[PDB]
C-alpha cells in the first residue's frame, strides 16, 4: 500500500492567520513509520503560509512553483494561486497527485488543488489531509463558538488535537505556524 | 584620458537612473578596479582580472540602462547581447566568439562619428582655403611672410565673410577631381572629400582597435534563463551549454575578427537577469567564479516613477515640453498630476503585468494623443497637464483592464 496524507489545519481570525499541521506517518494499512514531520513552511519573507499534504519532494517541489509564480506577481495569492493550478493540472506527475496545497496571506486564504481547482472558503478555515474534515469540523466549530474566547493560533492548534482524538492517521504532535 | 572616482562615476549615474544607489556603487567600484590596474606593473597587469559583475532583479528597473550608461561615460564601447540567442531552439546555428565582434563594429562607427567634431572644425577652415581659392588665386609666387596671406584679404576674406550668405555660383576645383559643378553642392562635398586627409589608416583600426581592447563592456542579458534548476525552466542541458561556450570569453582568449584580432581578457562583463527561475548559486562554477561583484535592485515606487518622470536629467516629460513646443506649445506638467502619471503607471502595472519603469513610456506617449495631435493647431496655446486632466483620459482604460491589455 501507500502513506497517509498529513492533516493540515489552516485558519484566519480576527485578523490572525495561522496553520497547524500534524507529524504522524502512517505507513500501509496501519504502520507507523514517523512521529513528528515538517510540511508546514514559511514562504517569501514569512509573507506566507503554505503547508502541503503530500511527499517531500512533491512536497518541496510544488512550493517553490508557488514561490517562483509568487516572485512572477508581486505578492498576488489568487493570481499564482492560479497560474500554479495551471501549472499543476497540465504537469504529468503532479496532475494525478492526490493532495492539495493550503496557501494563505496576510489578507487571504485558498485551496488549490493538483486537478486544477483553486478554491476559496468563505468562512476563513480551510483544512487538508487525512482528519481534515475532523479537524474541519473543529476549526468552524470554534470560531463560530468561541470567536471571542479564543484566539487564531489557539483555534488551530486545537484543530489537530481533536482531530488526532477521533483520528487514526493524525497524532499529537503539532506544528504550528503564523504571520505577524 | 578617463578614470573618475568611485562617487564621480556614481554622481553621473543618479543623473538619468533613480535609485539603486546599490548597484551604481558596485559597477563603479569595477570601474575603478579596472583603473587601478594600469597603474601598476606588468606583473600584475596582466594577473588581475576584470572584476565583472552580477545584476540581479526585477524587470524594468535598470539592470541594462545602469550598464548602458555607466559605459557611455567610461566612453567604454558597449554591447548587450541576449543570452537567449545562443540557444536556438529553433536550432540554427549560434557561435559565441561573435559577440566580441561587435564589440568592434560600434568599435568604429563609433570611432568615426567622434572624429567628426574633433576634425571637423579642424577642416571648415580648410574648405574655405578651396574655395578663396577658384574666385580670387592668391597670384603666383608666394613671398614668404606667412602676413601676406592674411594680404590676399584685402578682398579674399571680404568673400569668405560672403560665403555665409550668398552662394550657388556656377565653379570648378581642385583620384584628385578636375571637376565643373555649383557651390551648395561642392560646400557639401569638399567637406567629405576632406575628411579623408584627415588620416584614416592604422589610425582608425588600430586605436578602435585599442577601443575594445583597452576596455568597453558586454552587458550578457539574462544570463539565468541559460541554467538548470528543472521543471518549467529546464529543458535540456542543452542550455547548460552556452554558459560553457561562453566561458572563455569572460575567462579570457583571443578572437578572429575583420578589424583585427582581439583580445577579451580584459573586457568587462555585466552579467543581469532575475532569476525567480534559479539562483545564482545556479551557474556553471566556472562562470560563477568570474562574477565576482554580485548585487541587488529592487523595484521602484510610485515615487521612484514620479521621479523618474522628471528627476533623470533627459527627462521623459521633458521629452514633452520641447518636443511638443515645436509645435508652438508650451505644455506644463502639475505637481499633481506627473503624480497621477506614476500613480496610473502603478495601478496598471498591478493589474494586466509588470513590465517596470517602462509603463510610463505607454501610460504617457497616450496621455498626450490627444495634445500630440491637435499640436499644430495651439500655434502659441498653452496648456496646463495636471491631475484632473490626466484622469480624465485615464482611469477608464486603467479601469478597462482588458483593454490595458492592448493599450498600454
Ligand atoms: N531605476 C530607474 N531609474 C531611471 N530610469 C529607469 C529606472 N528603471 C528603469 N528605468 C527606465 O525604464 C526602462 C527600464 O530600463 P532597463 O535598464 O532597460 O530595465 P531592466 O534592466 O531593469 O530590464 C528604460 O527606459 C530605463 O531607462
Amino acid at each position: 500500500s501507500s502513506f497517509h496524507a498529513t492533516t493540515i489545519f489552516a485558519v484566519q481570525h480576527k485578523g490572525r492567520s495561522a496553520m497547524s499541521g500534524d507529524g504522524q506517518v502512517t505507513f500501509g494499512q496501519a504502520v507507523v513509520m514517523k512521529h513528528t514531520a515538517r510540511k508546514v513552511r514559511k514562504l517569501f519573507n514569512g509573507k506566507v503560509l503554505a503547508g502541503f499534504a503530500g511527499s517531500v519532494a512533491d512536497a518541496f517541489t510544488l512550493f517553490e512553483k508557488f514561490e517562483a509564480k509568487l516572485e512572477e506577481y508581486n505578492g498576488n495569492l489568487k493570481r499564482a494561486a492560479v497560474e500554479l493550478a495551471k501549472e499543476w493540472r497540465s504537469d504529468k506527475v503532479l496532475r494525478k497527485l492526490e493532495a492539495m496545497l493550503i496557501v494563505m496571506n496576510q489578507d487571504t486564504l485558498l485551496l488549490v488543488s493538483g486537478t486544477g481547482e483553486v478554491i476559496e472558503p468563505d468562512d476563513g478555515i480551510l483544512a487538508i489531509g487525512s482528519g481534515g474534515n475532523y479537524a474541519l469540523a473543529a476549526g468552524r466549530a470554534l470560531k463560530k463558538h468561541a470567536g471571542e474566547s479564543m484566539s487564531a493560533s489557539e483555534i488551530a492548534r486545537a484543530a489537530l488535537e481533536t482531530a488526532g482524538e477521533i483520528c487514526v492517521y493524525t497524532n499529537d504532535q503539532i506544528i504550528l505556524e503564523e504571520l505577524e | 584620458m578617463s578614470e573618475m572616482t568611485p562617487r564621480e562615476i556614481v554622481s553621473e549615474l543618479d543623473k538619468h537612473i533613480i535609485g539603486q544607489d546599490n548597484a551604481k556603487r558596485s559597477v563603479a567600484i569595477a570601474l575603478r578596479n579596472r583603473w587601478r590596474r594600469m597603474q601598476l606593473n606588468e606583473e600584475l597587469r596582466h594577473e588581475v582580472t576584470p572584476k565583472n559583475i552580477l545584476m540581479i532583479g526585477p524587470t524594468g528597473v535598470g539592470k541594462t540602462e545602469i550598464a548602458r550608461r555607466l559605459a557611455k561615460l567610461a566612453n567604454a564601447p558597449f554591447i548587450k547581447v541576449e543570452a537567449t540567442k545562443f540557444t536556438e531552439v529553433g536550432y540554427v546555428g549560434k557561435e559565441v566568439d561573435s559577440i566580441i565582434r561587435d564589440l568592434t563594429d560600434a568599435a568604429v562607427k563609433m570611432v568615426r562619428v567622434q572624429a567628426i567634431e574633433k576634425n571637423r572644425y579642424r577642416a571648415e577652415e580648410l574648405a574655405e582655403e578651396r574655395i578663396l581659392d577658384v574666385l580670387i588665386p592668391p597670384a603666383k609666387n608666394n613671398w614668404g611672410q606667412t602676413e601676406q596671406q592674411q594680404e590676399p584679404s584685402a578682398a579674399r576674406q571680404a568673400f569668405r565673410k560672403k560665403l555665409r550668405e550668398g552662394q550657388l555660383d556656377d565653379k570648378e576645383i581642385e583620384k584628385q577631381k578636375a571637376r565643373k559643378l555649383k557651390i551648395k553642392d561642392a560646400m557639401k562635398l569638399l567637406i567629405e572629400e576632406e575628411a579623408a586627409k584627415l588620416v584614416n589608416p592604422e589610425e582608425l583600426k588600430q586605436d578602435a582597435i585599442d577601443a575594445v581592447e583597452q576596455h568597453g563592456i558586454v552587458f550578457i542579458d539574462e544570463i539565468d534563463k541559460i541554467c538548470k534548476r528543472g521543471e518549467s525552466s529546464g529543458p535540456d542541458v542543452s542550455r547548460e551549454g552556452v554558459q560553457r561556450d561562453l566561458l572563455p570569453l569572460v575567462e579570457g582568449c583571443t578572437v578572429s575578427t575583420k578589424h583585427g584580432m582581439v583580445k577579451t581578457d580584459h573586457i568587462l562583463f555585466i552579467a543581469s537577469g532575475a532569476f525567480q527561475i534559479a539562483k545564482p548559486s545556479d551557474l556553471i562554477p566556472e562562470l560563477q567564479g568570474r562574477l565576482p561583484i554580485r548585487v541587488e535592485l529592487q523595484a521602484l515606487t510610485t515615487s521612484d516613477f514620479e521621479r523618474i518622470l522628471t528627476e533623470p536629467n533627459a527627462s521623459i516629460t521633458v521629452q514633452y515640453k520641447a518636443l511638443m513646443a515645436t509645435e508652438g506649445v508650451n505644455i506644463e506638467f502639475t505637481d499633481s498630476g506627473i503624480k497621477r502619471i506614476a500613480e496610473a503607471a502603478w495601478q496598471v502595472n498591478e493589474s494586466t503585468e509588470n513590465i517596470g519603469a517602462r509603463r510610463l513610456h505607454t501610460v504617457l506617449e497616450r496621455l498626450m494623443e490627444e495634445i500630440s495631435y491637435d499640436a499644430s493647431d495651439l500655434s502659441g496655446q498653452n496648456i496646463t497637464i495636471d491631475a484632473d486632466y490626466v484622469s480624465k483620459h485615464l482611469d477608464a482604460l486603467v479601469a478597462d483592464e482588458d483593454l490595458s491589455r492592448f493599450i498600454l
